[PDB]
């Protein structure tokens, strides 16, 4: 249930922007043509559209380049053993220590401005 | 007793799935040694904001606030890593 | 112990009775918004199919609606790409699981995958507080 | 008969050997037309009266009661004196081997009698445990269904909103070349058409996307072909190793669990100060 | 610091036996 | 027994637990091996 709250807020949200979108176009059409060159935004439109097909093109790229991580060492990795297990674990709970250990150089900061300010 | 991973892998999905602020795309459920390297080219991101001489420590301020003890954890995990377990090597597939 | 168990259980059971009725409520409110959008765009449509009965006249509008229509043709591949890659993902996590998930290690490695990106989570989100910690 | 009480029945409850334990409360009606509760103690004086008992008893009543707090002088009244035939050891040290102060009162057991009477309320109370199990799984039984209808509403309702999106362009589009229609081409116009060509021939190029996303098409398959002729390693990891392996990821878990707080416990307390 | 090295190593010993 | 590579940071994990700090406490001690101090003493016990 709340893997579907994250889903339909986004969808809101998704929806909320199309209706936006929909309005320049039924503004555009009741501007007079005497005017239509003053009205900026189908070109702020479509130089956002382009910005957004820019950023899915490298969100593409990024998980392209991760799969081709992924295979490269799946077509390795020949069974599992105990000790990649072992390390795995490991390297995990030395990464959330030195993770735990930066949140705390945050999360006192955090208080340092909050106490001088309310 | 006979309580498996299975309930506490449907409690790491939600940890996962309650910090996903979600994509266009699904996720990639990553072989062992990418695990191994995601930490670790991870842990040498953290290494480079927090210098390693304080960071037990200051990690231990922060989570013995609510109640866990590290130093255990790795000295579990020491023991854990030490543990001379099941000895390798299957036998030939289903026919030849 | 059973008995305030029970009384535990039933509370936190109606609290996911009311969420998935707010959710519902919310959805079927996107719906309403979806189909405003549709009598808002219908209009528009149909004004447009008569206004494409204009002539084009120079060169200029011949290279216009191709650099409008090159848009039509990157939207309708990246909004398919998106399907592509999708797939190619899903077939993946579907085909790097063995046959019995009843297994301790295949539970163990995808606990590890869930535990790695709570931490590339982390990791960004105090990549992006502290920031807020050097704005402020 | 009176026509200012409305009798009330809130619950009714099967009991052992062949009995019923029945839950009920009156409502009184004012002279002015407001209503009130009449209090379980005022309703029990009418009940105890021996011309009233006397007409319970002949509808088939066998024991009456309040269910009615006892204030802690009432508790402590009670607990002051051992109950008859109890010792006085057994009567204070029952009052240290009481797990819960203010839910639980220290009651006598005197006879196997006694402990069967105990023994069919608790088969009776087990089944009336497992009747609201029941139900809790018909409960769990309209969530499941419901998260997977919304699922269902999300996979219809972001594919209607494609339909909408690619309307809205098609409509952006003829609007903008007839808007221009019979200028020349515009320098924000050039700019936009040097961003789409580079965007078409990066979709185009052989070593780009479309390529990369065929040959991963063709590798998954060429590898699960031939995993599924290997053996299965089949690793028999202790019981004990797994059961401290569970440990170990439950206190690394609850740890995340902390920073997935304090994180978004910050990044919600900042905002307050931005404001 | 050596009480250090000593106090976990007892903790180590009670979580594995209790 | 300890290497001192290790023994500040094990001592204020320790103690820190129990609220102290042990860097004030060590810079405190810096400066009262720093501070030139009185030599003879100003008037007490006036009687004599």
């Amino acid at each position: 249930i709340q893997r579907n709250t994250l889903n339909i807020d986004k969808l809101k949200i998704e929806t909320a922007q199309e209706l936006k979108n929909a309005e320049i176009a039924l503004r555009t059409q009741k501007t007079p043509p005497g005017l239509q060159h003053e009205y900026a935004a189908p070109a702020d439109y479509f130089r956002i559209l382009v910005q957004q097909f820019e950023v899915q093109l490298q969100q593409y790229r990024q998980q392209i380049e991760e799969l081709e991580n992924h295979l490269a060492t799946q077509a390795n990795n020949s069974h599992i053993t105990p000790q990649d297990l072992s390390m795995a674990m490991q390297k995990i709970y030395q990464t959330f220590v030195a993770l735990a250990a930066q949140l705390q150089s945050i999360h006192e900061n955090v208080k340092v401005l909050k106490e001088q300010y309310l | 007793d006979t309580e498996g991973f299975g309930e506490l892998l449907q409690q790491a999905e939600q940890l996962a799935a309650e910090t996903e602020g979600i994509s266009e795309l699904p996720h990639v459920e990553r072989n062992l040694q990418e695990i191994q390297q995601a930490g670790e080219r991870l842990r040498s991101r953290t290494l480079t904001r927090t210098s390693q001489e304080t960071a037990d420590v200051k990690a231990s301020v922060l989570l013995g606030s609510r109640g866990l003890d590290i130093s255990h954890i790795s000295q579990r995990l020491e023991s854990l890593s030490a543990a001379t377990t099941f000895e390798p090597l299957e036998p030939v597939k289903d026919t030849d | 112990e059973n008995g305030e168990k029970i009384t535990s259980l039933h509370r936190e059971v109606e609290k996911v009775k009311l969420d998935q009725k707010r959710l519902d409520q919310e959805l079927d409110f996107i719906l309403s918004q979806q189909k405003e959008l549709e009598d808002l765009l219908s209009p528009l449509e149909e004004l447009v199919k008569e206004q494409s009965g204009t002539i084009y006249l120079q060169h200029a509008d011949e290279e216009r609606e191709k650099t409008y229509k090159l848009a039509e043709n990157i939207d309708a591949q990246l909004k398919r790409m998106a399907q592509d890659l999708k797939d190619i993902i899903e077939h993946l996590n579907t085909s790097g699981a063995p046959a019995d998930t009843s297994d301790p290690l295949q539970q163990i490695c995808k606990i590890l995958n869930a535990h790695m990106d709570s931490l590339q989570w982390i990791d960004q989100n105090s990549a992006l507080l502290q920031r807020k910690v050097e704005e402020v | 008969g009176n026509q200012t009480l409305t009798v009330n029945v809130e619950g009714t409850k099967t009991l052992p050997d062949d009995q019923t334990e029945v839950v009920i409360y009156v409502v009184e009606r004012s002279p002015n037309g407001t209503s009130r509760r009449v209090p379980a103690t005022t309703l029990y004086a009418h009940f105890e009266q021996a011309n009233i008992k006397t007409q319970l008893q002949q509808l088939g009543v066998t024991l009456s009661m309040t269910r009615t707090e006892l204030s802690p002088a009432q508790i402590k009244q009670l607990l002051q004196n051992p109950p008859a035939g109890v010792d006085p050891i057994i009567w204070e040290q029952a009052k240290v081997d009481n797990p819960d102060s203010e839910k639980l009162i220290p009651v006598p057991m005197v006879g196997f009698k006694e402990l069967l009477r105990r023994l069919k309320v608790q088969d009776q109370m087990t089944k009336q445990h497992q009747t609201r199990l029941d139900i809790i799984s018909e409960d769990i039984s309209e969530l499941q269904k419901n998260q997977t209808t919304s699922v269902a509403k999300i996979a219809q309702y972001k594919r209607k909103l494609m339909d909408l999106s690619h309307r809205t362009l098609q409509v952006l589009i003829k609007q903008e070349i007839q808007r221009k229609s019979g200028y020349a081409i515009q320098a924000d116009e050039e700019q936009l058409r040097v961003q789409l060509d580079t965007i078409q021939g990066e979709l185009n190029a052989p070593t780009q996307f479309k390529g990369r996303l065929n040959e991963l098409m063709s590798q998954i398959r060429m590898q699960n072909h031939f995993g599924a002729v290997r053996s299965e390693e089949r690793y028999y990891i202790d019981a004990d190793l797994l059961r401290e392996i569970k440990q170990h990821l439950k206190q690394q878990q609850e740890g995340l669990s902390h920073l997935i707080s304090i994180i978004k416990d910050d990044l919600e307390d900042i905002k307050l100060v931005e404001h």
